[PDB]
């Protein structure tokens, strides 16, 4: 098991997604070794707060809306 | 009773105006009546266009990457339908560019 | 070690020239590399050769990892730059890019590779003739 | 003079290397650092006070919840302790410092967001949070023990025992906590 | 593990290379490589690439080439000297960045179309872009009527054509191409135009060369 997991922090919690009304979309920031610095726009699920750090097992996405 | 003045359409003096397809469904809808938005729609996405930007190659005049040209035509039925255009309510219906 | 083909020429300030044509349907995707006269196929990437799903045959996925494919082939071509020709079945077809488009291009770009002018060349017509569907279309 | 776990844990025997759980666990604070795991403390108030939780409170809660049998606290803080002195019996570690690293093992990264659109069913990538991760390493280490615990001489302060152990090898054959663990973010890595 | 794949004789294997290079007032470079399959007795190494086609965006100058990049010109492989592609003129042309970048509703479009006759023996086909130009500060809004009655139009046609009809009888293809790629038609028509009605954005979209001798 050889993965990528290159941790970033929440910059800014964006707005909630997904009709299921319990997604949350968040601005990112990394920390790690590969690039670092690179700002995404993911989605997560679950309680978050701003600065929190998440671990990404994929740095190649940030899907995004706002309406 | 009558609902509009225009129709919905804009022939005012000929009879008869070329017919156009659909950019969604295909069908077949007079010009002057059809919606237009011909829009100036670009390559990649936000954070994506930086990205394409630094493995860039060629030169840099500062043009950066060419924006796409979709002159798009849509008829009522389902230009409707796709968020463009919503019912507006009654005096609404005359007012032309919000 | 390795035979490389690229002409006998390197220099990590001598830059290679590949013409690559991408195609974006809202089915299929193509990625296509070649000769900046386009007349010798190298590299043929399609999402159909990178998922099982008919329905798969665009996504965003099978772009990545048929755009990913071909730059490893080209590193051993021993090119490094690429001319983009975008299109998307203009004939008479929604003369939009399909989806597909912009994450080739992004996986190329990730993956190294240098961009060169890039084109759209989606073949608009003058004329037109008798389109999908007819007097009304795909309805429902 | 520092109060030890169940009389017999140093807690500063351990601390939170990855900067993730943090401020996600308990470990860390002069306030955490009790002898009892029983506070009947107000957590589950404000929208995060659940944070402020000692790890093993909520591991004691956790534990309890099986209906009829469970909803006694008293006796879910035993279960916990026997199950720390047996897990310390096998690896003569600080059973915090093990506990604790399977917490942070059996939390999934990843989860698909179930998103269907006129009877279809498709899914999304989707990053697990980190009080989230937490909760579901917690949750889903203890859902296993009873698992085998059930019509078995095997007692819960051993099944938990053996498998808070496992579930901080990461051994994808022996903790049914894990097993998922990999499962949804594999599943999870399908749908994205 | 156990890979899905091993490399097992290259399929470019009997590839030869050759270098870009047209003279005109090109730069010498040799930009850019084409590929070849070797020679096999019947097939003759430098000499499939007779008909050869480059389309290729002007930064075949070093100087104010990489700013007029949008000049997509066609050369076809005329000769080879071992090693080396040899390209005359095939055609000129521009891109849709161009083309769709000058178009806005409530000016007028003309399009000139013209057979030229150069001395060297070649037939030509260029066309001609022209928009109509404001002249009163008012940008062109749906209230602003920048449109040249259609007597006006074809009058400038008429001018344009036959001005370049009488230029390209007085000039080599090396020169034509150097010319029409140059800013000096742009200013020339924009002299007899003025006349009729003062004009913006003047290109000469396209060439093509219709039957070129090879004396
Ligand atoms: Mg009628
Ligand atoms: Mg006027
Ligand atoms: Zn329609």
């Amino acid at each position: 098991n050889t993965e990528e997991t290159t941790k970033a922090r929440i910059m800014d919690v964006l707005g909630k997604t997904g009709s299921r009304g319990g997604i949350t979309q968040v601005r990112v920031v990394l920390i790690s070794g590969k690039e670092e610095g690179r700002q995404l726009i993911r989605n997560v699920k679950g309680a978050c707060r701003v600065g929190d750090v998440l671990e990404l097992m994929e740095c190649e996405r940030e899907a995004r809306r706002l309406r | 009773p009558v609902k509009r003045r225009n129709a919905g359409r804009s022939q005012k003096n000929r009879g008869h105006t070329r017919t156009v397809p659909c950019t969604n469904c295909g069908r077949q809808v007079a010009k002057d009546k059809a919606v237009k938005r011909y829009t100036v729609r670009d390559m990649v996405d936000p954070s994506s266009k930086r990205d394409i930007q630094q493995k860039l190659a060629f030169e840099n005049e500062k043009q950066g990457i060419p924006k796409l040209y979709v002159k798009l035509q849509y008829c009522i039925s389902c230009a409707i339908h796709s968020r463009v255009v919503r019912v507006r309510c009654a005096e609404d219906r005359r007012i032309r560019r919000p | 070690e390795v035979i490389s083909y690229g002409p006998p020429n390197v220099g990590a300030n001598e830059n290679v020239f590949g013409v690559c044509h991408i195609m974006a349907t809202w089915n299929d995707t193509f990625i296509h590399v070649t000769d900046l006269s386009g007349r010798e196929t190298l590299v043929r990437v399609t999402g159909g050769m990178k998922v099982k799903a008919d329905r798969e045959e665009s996504s965003p996925y099978a772009a990545m990892q048929a755009a990913i494919d071909v730059v490893n082939r080209c590193k051993e071509l021993k090119i490094n730059a690429l001319h983009i020709k975008l299109r998307a079945k203009g004939g008479v077809e929604t003369k939009q890019p399909g989806p597909g488009a912009q994450s080739a291009l992004r996986a190329l770009a990730r993956s190294g590779m240098k961009i060169g002018r890039i084109e759209d060349v989606t073949p608009i017509p003058t004329d037109s003739t008798r389109r999908e569907g007819g007097r009304r279309g795909r309805r429902l | 003079t520092q109060p030890k776990l169940f009389g017999k844990w140093n807690y500063d025997e351990v601390k939170i290397q990855d900067p993730c759980f943090q401020n996600y666990i308990a470990c860390t604070t002069t306030k955490s650092q009790v002898f009892v795991p029983h506070t009947a403390g107000r957590y589950q108030v404000k929208k995060f006070r659940k944070t402020q939780c000692p790890i093993v409170e909520r591991l004691i809660g956790t534990l309890m919840f099986h209906g009829r049998n469970a909803g006694k606290k008293a006796l879910c803080i035993k279960v916990v302790k026997n199950a720390f002195e047996i897990i310390h019996l096998v690896t003569g570690r600080n059973p915090l410092e093990v506990f604790v690293g399977a917490v942070q093992n059996a939390g999934p990264r990843e989860d698909s967001t179930r998103i269907g659109t006129a009877g279809v069913v498709r899914k999304q990538a989707v990053d697990v949070a980190p009080m989230r991760r937490v909760n579901l390493a917690i949750y889903f280490i203890i859902k296993g023990c009873r698992e085998s615990a059930f019509k078995s001489m095997r007692s819960i302060a051993e099944t938990l025992a053996d498998e808070i152990i496992n579930a901080e090898k990461n051994n994808t054959q022996s903790s049914w906590a894990i097993r998922k663990k990999d499962e949804i973010e594999k599943v999870a890595k399908g749908n994205r | 593990k156990k890979g899905a794949k091993k490399r097992t004789i290259d399929p470019l294997s009997r590839k030869e290379w050759y270098d870009f290079r047209a003279p005109i007032p090109f730069s010498s470079k040799s930009f850019g490589k084409t590929l070849v399959t070797k020679s096999s007795g019947n097939r003759i190494a430098s000499e499939e690439i007779k008909g050869r086609v480059v389309e290729s965006t002007l930064a075949d100058l070093k100087d104010n080439s990489n700013d007029k990049a949008w000049r997509k010109v066609k050369l076809v492989i005329d000769e080879v000297d071992g090693r080396n592609a040899k390209t005359s003129f095939y055609g000129l042309d521009i891109t849709r960045d161009r083309l769709c970048s000058m178009i806005r509703k409530w000016q007028t479009l003309i399009e000139a179309r013209v057979d030229c006759k150069t001395n060297d023996g070649y037939i030509i086909r260029v066309f001609t872009l022209a928009f109509t130009k404001k002249t009163s500060a008012g940008k062109q809004s749906s209230t602003s009527t920048c449109y040249a009655k259609s007597s006006q139009v074809r009058a400038i046609r008429r001018k344009i054509n036959t001005f370049i009809t009488n230029e390209a009888a007085k000039l080599g293809i090396a020169e034509f191409s150097k010319n029409l790629i140059g800013e000096d038609y742009t200013k020339k028509i924009e002299k007899e135009t003025k006349n009729i009605f003062p004009l913006q954005n003047i290109t000469i979209r396209k060439v093509k060369v219709l039957k070129r001798p090879k004396l």
